[PDB]
C-alpha cells in the first residue's frame, strides 16, 4: 500500500501463516496473519479456536 | 486484600491479525478489564471510529508499550502511571509510538496519557505521527530514568494543525492534551533538594517514601500510587518480610509473625496452587541445580540433592530466548535431559529450517534426544511432526506436564494440526493445571478414550478435543483401543499403547 | 570490617573483689586498652587519686554502665558514645550511678561523659552522688529511648557551691563538665522535623541514615558515628544483605553478589567454622530440635531428623536454665539420655553443697553419671567441684566433642579447677574446636601436661594453662607417668587404656 | 557506714568471700577472697 511494498520473497518464508509485506517508513518487514494466528512472525495458533 | 484485574499482554510488534476488524477483536479480547499487563501493550492498526475506552482501565504495563499504524482519532490510555520495561521494544524502546496515520490525511489526533509519571526503564521514541497533538510539550525528564534520556531519538510535528495549545494553567505549557485535565503532572524534577524519589508538592514535608513510584498521596509507604519494588497489602517494600529473623543476640533465627512469600511483585501469606515453595519464603516456579521437589504432604517444596537430575531450560527462557522452536541447532542441548524448566515448541520451521533465523532443517531422527524428559514444568506445544511417524513416539516417557506456564496463559499441552494417527503418551500420568487441546489432527483417532479429568491436578481444567479424525472413520477403519483395554482408554492401537 | 579493639567487661555488680587496691587492678587489667565492652562495664569503689584515665579509650558498651560506691574524683568516661543495654542493671537501667561517696560527703565529682549521645534500651538512674557537678544539666530526651523517659530516676542534688557554671556556648546551660569541650552535643531533640532518627543539625539537610546510632557526620548510610542494628563493613544496615534476592519477573531466585552473612551483629563474608550455617545466610550456635549438624566441604549446615534422633539438652545459662548457677538436684531433672549438650555445662561446689538463696537442695554425687552419655557440648564445659569419691572426671569419659561457640569469660572452652582428682580421664576427648584451655589449682592431678593438646585445637590461635597443678618432679617420683604401652603422646591416666595412641 | 552485716546467713550469699550489707543502696554485696569473681563470688577468675 502507501505504508507498504512488496516483500523479497525468500526461500524460507517470513511469515509462517500470513503475508509478509514491507513497511516503508520502518524499513522492515512485518506480517499480516492468516485468521487463526498470532506472533511477530504468525508462528502460533490461537489455541483460542 | 485489595487484588486488580490483571491479563497476559501482546507479542506482536508490527504484525496484523488479519482484517482490521479482526484484529480489533483481538485487541479488545486481549485487554477488556484489565488494570496490570503483565507483558506489553501493542495498539496497532486501530481504524477511525472503533472505541478504545475500555483502554481507561490500564494502570500499569510490566514490559514494553507499543503504539503503531493507528488511525484512531484519539487513544485513551488516562490512567495508565507506569511502564516498567521489564522487556524492551526494538532493544532499546519502552515506549515506541510509530507511524500513526495513512496517506498524509487522517491519524492518531490526542494520546492524553495524563497519568503516565513513570517509565522505570528502557527509553522513549515518537516518529511520523503526522496528526499527534500537545506531545511535544511534555518533559520527559520527569517521565524516564536519566540513564535512558539519552537514547531518546523523538522528532514530532503538526501536518494537522488542529492542534490546541496547551491550556494557560498548565506548567511551563506542558500537557498531553487540550484541557486542565490533560495538564503534565511533575514530581521527579520539581522536587525538594533533601528528596529520594517523587514528591507531591515542592514542599520538604511532600516528599514521597523511596518505593515510592510516579507519585503519592501522602508521605508514607501506603500512600504511593504505584509500587517501586515489591508491594505488599497496602504497602511497598524493597523486599517482602522474611519468615525468619536473625537475632543478633542468639545467634539464632527467630520466626518472624509478620513474614510473607515473595510472588512475582507482591508479598502474601501462602504460596499460590502449583508453584515451589523455597527456604527463603518464597515462590518459585523452578528450584536449583541442587534442589527437587516434595509434596504429598503440604506444598511442593524444594530441598537438595548429589544424584541430582538434569535439568535443562525450555524454549523462551535461558541460551533459547529468542527460539521459536526445538530445532538443528539447540536440539544439541537438550542432551540427556530428564525434566525441563520451562516449555517445549515444535513448529514447522524446525523441519524446514528457518533462513532468516540461519537454522538449517531438523533431522526427525533427533527427535528422539527426547525420549529421557520425563517431566515439563511449563508447557509442550507441538504444531508440527515429522512427516511420516505415526505418532509422538518420542513423548512416550514424558510422565508429569506440571503447567507452571501456559500458551497463552491458558494451555498446558497443544496438539494441533498434525498427520499423526495415534498420540503415543503412554507415561503421562499427570497434567498438573491448564487446558489442553486436540484439534486439527485429521488423521488423529484415539485422543478421545482417555479419561483426561483423571490426569488433571486443579479445578477448571478441562479438554478441547475436536475436529480430528471423526470417530465413524476411526471405527470403520477399525482404529480403537485393544481389546484388553476396559479402563481409561489408550494412547493408541497397541497393546501398551493402553491406559 | 570490625575496627574496635574488644573486651569482656564484668558482671559482678556491687561487689567488691577482695582490697580496693586489688579490686582496682582486676577493673585496670579487664579494661586497659579496651574500646568496646561486649559486655557490662562496671566501675565500683575506686578511690581517690587513684588513676582511671584508661577509660579515655572506651567507646561503647553493650550492656549496662553500672558507676557505685566510688571516692574517687574525676571517672573520664570522655569518649563513651553509645550504650547499647542489651542487658540490664536491676531489671532497668543501662545506666546507673549510685552512691559515689565516703563518709564526709566527699566523692565522684567529674563524670564528663561529653560523648554519649545514646542509650538504645533501658532507663538511667542517678542517686545519692553528694559530690556530683554540672550533670543535673544534662537533658536525657536526647539521649534516652522515648520509651524510658519515664522509667528514669535521675537526681543530682549536691553542693552547688563546689560545682563551675556551664559554659556559655552551652545548649540550654546543659553541659557534662566545665568548658565548651562538655557542652551536651546535641542529636535528636533539635532535629528537623521530617527526620526519622538522631540528625547532625537543626537543618533538614543535616540528618542521619535511618540506622545511625547517636549521631553521623554525613546523609548516607556509611557516615553513622555508630550503628543501630548490623555492621556491614562501612554501613549501617537494617539486615546483612541475602545471598540470594527473589526475581519477581523470572519467579526464580537469583544469587546476590552483595550477599553475606549474619553473624551476631555483623555482616561478614564467611560463617566462623565452629558456627552451624543455616539456609537463610546466617551463623547460628544451633540447629532445631528436629534435625542435626552435618559435616560437608568446610560448612556445618542443618539437616531434618530421619526418625526419631539424638536428642538434644539445653545447657547453664540457656533457656530454663538461664538463671541457674551450675547443674544441681532441681536442674539434673533434665540431662538424662542427652547425647549433646547445646550450650554450656557448670559445674560449680554449689551443686554438692546446696544454696539457700535459691532453694536448692544438695546434689547427689552419684547423678552425674547420667552425663556419661554426653559426647558433645556446643559451647564450654566450666567445673569447679567434682565429688570427692571420684579420681577423675568419670561422668565425662565419653565427651569426643566441645566446640567452644560460647565460652566462659570469653575465653576459656575447658575450664577445669581445684579439684582433687588424679587424672582428667577424658579419654574419650577427641577435639576442642574452639577457645583456650585451663587446668589449674589441682593438687593431686598428674598427666593433663602430656597431652598434645594442640593436637585436639581446629582454630588459631587456642592455647593452654595448664600449671599449678601436681608437680612434673612429684608425679615421677610417685611412678605416675604414662603407662610404657603409651608410647606415644601421652595419657589422660596411668592405666593401658587412658592411652591417646 | 556504706555498710552494715548481712542478715539470714543460711547457706550463704557469697560463695567465696564474706557478705555485707550495703546500708545505702539498701541489699547485700558481696567481697570475694582473691581469685573469684561474680556478684556472688560464684566464679574462679581463670585469667590467672
Ligand atoms: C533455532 O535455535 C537457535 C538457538 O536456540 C535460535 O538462535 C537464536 O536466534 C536469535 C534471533 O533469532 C538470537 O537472538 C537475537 O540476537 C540478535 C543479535 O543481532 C539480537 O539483535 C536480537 O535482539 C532483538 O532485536 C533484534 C533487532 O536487531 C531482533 O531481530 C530480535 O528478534 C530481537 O527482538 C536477539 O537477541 C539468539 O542469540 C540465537 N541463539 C543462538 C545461541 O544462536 C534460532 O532463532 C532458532 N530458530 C528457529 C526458527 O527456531
Ligand atoms: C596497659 O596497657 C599499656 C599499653 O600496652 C601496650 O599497648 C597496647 C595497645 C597493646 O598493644 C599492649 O600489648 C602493649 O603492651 C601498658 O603500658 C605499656 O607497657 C609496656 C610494657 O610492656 C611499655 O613498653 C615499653 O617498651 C619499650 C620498647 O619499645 C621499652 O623500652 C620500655 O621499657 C617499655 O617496656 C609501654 O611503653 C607502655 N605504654 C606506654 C608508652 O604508655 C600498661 O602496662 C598496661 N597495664 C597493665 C600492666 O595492664
Ligand atoms: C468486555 O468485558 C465485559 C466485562 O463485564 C463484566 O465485568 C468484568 C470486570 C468481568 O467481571 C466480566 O467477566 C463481567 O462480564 C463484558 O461484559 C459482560 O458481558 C457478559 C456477557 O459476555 C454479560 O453477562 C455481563 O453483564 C457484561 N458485564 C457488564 C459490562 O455489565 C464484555 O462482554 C466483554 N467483551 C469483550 C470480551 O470484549
Ligand atoms: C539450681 O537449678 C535451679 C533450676 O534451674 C535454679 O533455679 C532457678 O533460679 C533462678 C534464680 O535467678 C530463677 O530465676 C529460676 O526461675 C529458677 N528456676 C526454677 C524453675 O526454679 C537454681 O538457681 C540453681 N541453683 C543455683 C543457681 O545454684
Ligand atoms: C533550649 O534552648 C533553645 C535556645 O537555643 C530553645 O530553642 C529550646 O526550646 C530550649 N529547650 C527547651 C528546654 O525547651
Ligand atoms: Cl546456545
Ligand atoms: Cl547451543
Ligand atoms: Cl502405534
Ligand atoms: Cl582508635
Ligand atoms: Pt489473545
Ligand atoms: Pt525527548
Ligand atoms: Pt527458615
Ligand atoms: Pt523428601
Ligand atoms: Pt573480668
Ligand atoms: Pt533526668
Amino acid at each position: 500500500v502507501s505504508h507498504f511494498n512488496d516483500c523479497p520473497d525468500s526461500h524460507t518464508q517470513f511469515c509462517f501463516h500470513g503475508t509478509c509485506r514491507f513497511l516503508v517508513q520502518e524499513d522492515k518487514p512485518a506480517c499480516v496473519c492468516h485468521s487463526g494466528y498470532v506472533g511477530a512472525r504468525c508462528e502460533h495458533a490461537d489455541l483460542l479456536a | 486484600l485489595e487484588e486488580k484485574k490483571v491479563c497476559q499482554g501482546t507479542s506482536n510488534k508490527l504484525t496484523q491479525l488479519g482484517t482490521f476488524e479482526d484484529h480489533f477483536l483481538s485487541l479488545q479480547r486481549m485487554f477488556n478489564n484489565c488494570e496490570v499487563v503483565l507483558g506489553n501493550l501493542e495498539i496497532t492498526y486501530v481504524q477511525r471510529n472503533y472505541d478504545l475506552s475500555f483502554l481507561k482501565t490500564i494502570q500499569e504495563v510490566a514490559g514494553y508499550v507499543l503504539i503503531a499504524l493507528n488511525t484512531v482519532e484519539r487513544i485513551p490510555l488516562e490512567n495508565l502511571q507506569i511502564i516498567r520495561g521489564n522487556m524492551y521494544y526494538e532493544n532499546s524502546y519502552a515506549l515506541a509510538v510509530l507511524s500513526n496515520y495513512d496517506a498524509n490525511k487522517t491519524g492518531l489526533k490526542e494520546l492524553p496519557m495524563r497519568n503516565l509519571q513513570e517509565i522505570l526503564h528502557g527509553a522513549v521514541r515518537f516518529s511520523n505521527n503526522p496528526a499527534l497533538c500537545n506531545v511535544e510539550s511534555i518533559q520527559w525528564r520527569d517521565i524516564v530514568s536519566s540513564d535512558f534520556l539519552s537514547n531518546m531519538s523523538m522528532d514530532f510535528q503538526n501536518h494537522l494543525g488542529s492542534c490546541q495549545k496547551c491550556d494557560p494553567s498548565c506548567p511551563n505549557g506542558s500537557c498531553w492534551g487540550a484541557g486542565e485535565e490533560n495538564c503534565q503532572k511533575l514530581t521527579k524534577i520539581i522536587c525538594a533538594q533533601q528528596c529520594s524519589g517523587r514528591c507531591r508538592g515542592k514542599s520538604p514535608s511532600d516528599c514521597c517514601h523511596n518505593q515510592c513510584a510516579a507519585g503519592c498521596t501522602g508521605p508514607r509507604e501506603s500512600d504511593c500510587l504505584v509500587c517501586r519494588k515489591f508491594r505488599d497489602e497496602a504497602t511497598c517494600k524493597d523486599t517482602c518480610p522474611p519468615l525468619m529473623l536473625y537475632n543478633p543476640t542468639t545467634y539464632q533465627m527467630d520466626v518472624n509473625p509478620e513474614g510473607k512469600y515473595s510472588f512475582g511483585a507482591t508479598c502474601v501469606k501462602k504460596c499460590p496452587r502449583n508453584y515451589v515453595v523455597t527456604d527463603h519464603g518464597s515462590c518459585v516456579r523452578a528450584c536449583g541445580a541442587d534442589s527437587y521437589e516434595m509434596e504429598e504432604d503440604g506444598v511442593r517444596k524444594c530441598k537438595k540433592c548429589g544424584p541430582c537430575r538434569k535439568v535443562c531450560n525450555g524454549i523462551g527462557i535461558g541460551e533459547f530466548k529468542d527460539s521459536l522452536s526445538i530445532n538443528a541447532t539447540n536440539i544439541k542441548h537438550f542432551k540427556n535431559c530428564t525434566s525441563i524448566s520451562g516449555d517445549l515448541h515444535i513448529l514447522p520451521v524446525a523441519f524446514r529450517g528457518d533462513s532468516f533465523t540461519h537454522t538449517p532443517p531438523l533431522d526427525p531422527q533427533e527427535l528422539d534426544i527426547l525420549k529421557t524428559v520425563k517431566e515439563i514444568t511449563g508447557f509442550l506445544l507441538i504444531q508440527a511432526w515429522p512427516e511420516n511417524r505415526t505418532d509422538l513416539h518420542a513423548f512416550e516417557n514424558l510422565e508429569i506436564i506440571r503447567g507452571r506456564t501456559k500458551q497463552h496463559g491458558q494451555f498446558s499441552l497443544a496438539v494441533v494440526s498434525l498427520n499423526i494417527t495415534s498420540l503415543g503418551l503412554r507415561s503421562l500420568k499427570e497434567i498438573s493445571d491448564g487446558d489442553v487441546i486436540i484439534s486439527g489432527n485429521k488423521n488423529l483417532c484415539y485422543a478421545n478414550t482417555i479419561n483426561w479429568k483423571k490426569l488433571f491436578g486443579t479445578s477448571g481444567q478441562k479438554t478441547k478435543i475436536i475436529s480430528n479424525r471423526g470417530e465413524n472413520s476411526c471405527k470403520a477403519t477399525g482404529q480403537v483401543c485393544h481389546a484388553l483395554c476396559s479402563p481409561e482408554g489408550c494412547w493408541g492401537p497397541e497393546p501398551r499403547d493402553c491406559v
